[PDB]
RNA sequence: CGACUCUCGGCAACGGAUAUCUCGGCUCUCGCAUCGAUGAAGAACGUAGCGAAAUGCGAUACCUGGUGUGAAUUGCAGAA
RNA sequence: GCGACGGGGCAUUGUAAGUGGCAGAGUGGCCUUGCUGCCACGAUCCACUGAGAUCCAGUCCCCGGGUCGCACGGAUUCGU
RNA sequence: GGUGAACAGCCUCUGGCCAAUGGAACAAUGUAGGCAAGGGAAGUCGGCAAAACGGAUCCGUAACUUCGGGAAAAGGAUUGGCUCUGAGGACUGACAGUCGACUC
RNA sequence: UAGGAGGGCGCGGCGGCCGAUGCAAAACCCGGGGCGCGAGCCCGGGCGGAGCGGCCGUCGGUGCAGAUCUUGGUGGUAGUAGCAAAUAUUCAAAUGAGAACUUUGAAGGCCGAAGAGGAGAAAGGUUCCAUGUGAACGGCACUUGCACAUGGGUAAGCCGA
């Protein structure tokens, strides 16, 4: 029946691991990530949840390379 | 104070009516009670011998008399709670069988 | 002084069951500081570790029996 | 199980050299207030989800 | 005389209120205009003598170089 | 005296193991037998045997019948 | 492996276990499982629950029927152990020899 | 009562005035003394260890017993209900501070092979193995462990992909 007995019978994954984003949201049968929307080449984002959009904007990651852009600018951009 | 006596213990009549899974088990522990108000011993060892006689018949035939010894001994051993301990042991019986058998001493 | 990675490894070395191995009880010093597979033969051959017989199932009721359908 | 893939074994070891009480030392510098591993995971008790 | 129940006081518990704070938040105002195929934002894995996280960095990996300063870093050890 | 054995009484079941049997449906083998022969197998039957086993555990009796073993108790409290 | 038609149930060998908190006692009321004189559904909304039947061999089997069924209808008898008797075979050179596991 | 108004009390800032405090501020505690019809207030004693108060004006996230109110903490219930499926354990010895529960030997039992045996796919991810261990955890306990700590361990032209 539904309850105990339907809960033994999950053995089949529904999502993986995404590559774009890492998270567990790839539907292996869809083939898109329901989180950041690859394979899509814009990324999946809605401003009916503001909250959804602050955990993944910029600077929640390195900024490897914006983070020295300030720092160029001042000293307009010298190159040696 | 060293005595060696050999006795008959009438297991019947202490395991009247127990249960069956119990019977052997409490006639272990019968045994054990015996020789306590035998030897006013609260230490009391029974032998491997005398524990395979009480199995021989299964868990629920437990044999109706035994013929033991019982033997009062030192604790030797200096850690200990008490002076004495006994060992309780399988007796050999005569042809006559269990027969106008007392309480015998052991020489 | 458990001997328990000494009871397996004699299953294991003797190839039987766990439930046919003896381990000496009178010397379970001597077995607990053999700690491998090639401390275990050398107490095989000394007879510090046995293998018990199979238990006992004989066929002779069966014969008598097949042998009175006859 | 015991066919996995090269980057699901990858993440699987990272997580364990995870699995580690802080160093005693990192109890001694100025300043501090780490008191134990506040992400220690346990097979049985948290599954990785992935 | 006692036990139990209720109660008053003293002491001791339980718990984290109150007070006193604050490298945090909130609000207002000002200045400026700077991401990316020359590969961004984001994701992953590595990386320290002793480190898991955070912070930093990329096989030159808690840094290399130049310049300024001018004698430390520090939990322990070591070259100094 | 008590306790444990043991003996007897009382009771339940239904004739123990072993021994022997010119008991036993029959069936093989061997004698110069000759039958009322000798060996071997054989459910069951018969005598020893109203036997054997059990019998207070909530059964009865036991001082000349018997074999034994026992403590000289620890501990707490009470004045009308 | 044995019983048996049987990967049924029941017992055993290889291998594996005795891991399910223990001790004492054995009131009511429970729960799970039995048995009950005489009667036999009178109980109850109601045969609910339980009991009865049950394998195999021989015999025998009605109405009705779409002629295939009904049918394992119904109704009877038998069943252990022991000691025998007969039948049913193979190969080898209407015979002789040897062998032979199984059924009735 | 519903309702309206006046005069007060109390809390926190701001502008001003007047002050207390390491010779002990705030907060809290008391069978301490008092004031006021009351809101409240003043003092004593203690604890504490660095801030605080009164008056005028002005301002506000300004007064709790309730909302099956929100969050946290705490009782009675109560040492109570309960720990009862899967037949089962027993004797010696070792170990140890401590053994009904660990280990060895012996005995008695069970699964009875469409298994309580031996191996895999999925899923898990180090649970594998050794050594050690204070707490916690393993709904009793434990010397013990699928726990904790430190180490070790997965080898392919032919098995797979
Ligand atoms: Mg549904
Ligand atoms: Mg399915
Ligand atoms: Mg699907
Ligand atoms: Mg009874
Ligand atoms: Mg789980
Ligand atoms: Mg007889
Ligand atoms: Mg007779
Ligand atoms: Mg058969
Ligand atoms: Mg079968
Ligand atoms: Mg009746
Ligand atoms: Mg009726
Ligand atoms: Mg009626
Ligand atoms: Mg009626
Ligand atoms: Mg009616
Ligand atoms: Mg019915
Ligand atoms: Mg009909
Ligand atoms: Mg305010
Ligand atoms: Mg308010
Ligand atoms: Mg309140
Ligand atoms: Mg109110
Ligand atoms: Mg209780
Ligand atoms: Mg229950
Ligand atoms: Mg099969
Ligand atoms: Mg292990
Ligand atoms: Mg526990």
């Amino acid at each position: 029946t539904k309850g105990t007995g339907s809960f033994g019978k999950r053995r089949n994954k529904t999502h993986t691991l995404c590559i774009r984003c890492g998270r567990r949201s790839f539907h292996l049968q869809k083939s898109t990530c329901s989180s950041c929307g690859y394979p899509a080449a814009r990324i999946r984002k809605y401003n009916w949840s503001v909250k959804a959009i602050r955990r993944k904007t910029t600077g929640t990651g390195r900024m490897r390379y914006m983070r020295h852009v300030p720092r160029r600018f001042k000293s307009n951009f010298r190159e040696g | 104070e060293v005595v060696t006596r050999e006795y008959t213990v009438n297991l019947h009549k202490r395991l009247h009516g127990c249960t069956f899974k119990k019977k052997a088990p409490n006639a272990i522990k019968e045994i054990r009670k015996f020789a306590q108000k035998a030897m006013g011993t609260n230490d009391v060892r029974i032998d491997v011998k005398l524990n395979k006689h009480i199995w021989s018949s299964g868990i629920r035939s437990v044999p109706r008399r035994v013929r033991v010894r019982i033997a009062r001994k030192r604790n030797d051993e200096e850690d200990a709670k008490e002076e004495l301990y006994s060992l309780v042991t399988v007796a050999e019986v005569p042809q006559e069988g269990l027969k106008g058998l007392g309480t015998k001493v052991v020489e | 002084v458990s001997l328990k990675l000494q009871k397996r490894l004699a299953s294991s070395v003797l190839k039987c069951g766990k439930g046919k191995v003896w381990l000496d009880p009178n010397e379970v010093n001597e077995i607990s500081m053999a700690n491998s597979r090639q401390n275990i033969r050398k107490l095989v051959k000394d007879g510090f570790i046995i293998r018990k017989p199979q238990k006992i199932h004989s066929r002779s009721r069966a014969r008598r029996a097949h042998e009175a359908k006859q | 199980p015991s066919h996995k893939t090269f980057r699901i074994k990858q993440k699987l070891a990272k997580k364990q050299r995870q699995n580690r009480p802080i160093p005693y030392w990192i109890r001694m510098r100025t300043d501090n207030t780490i008191r134990y591993n506040a992400k220690r995971r346990h097979w049985r008790r948290t599954k990785l989800g992935f």
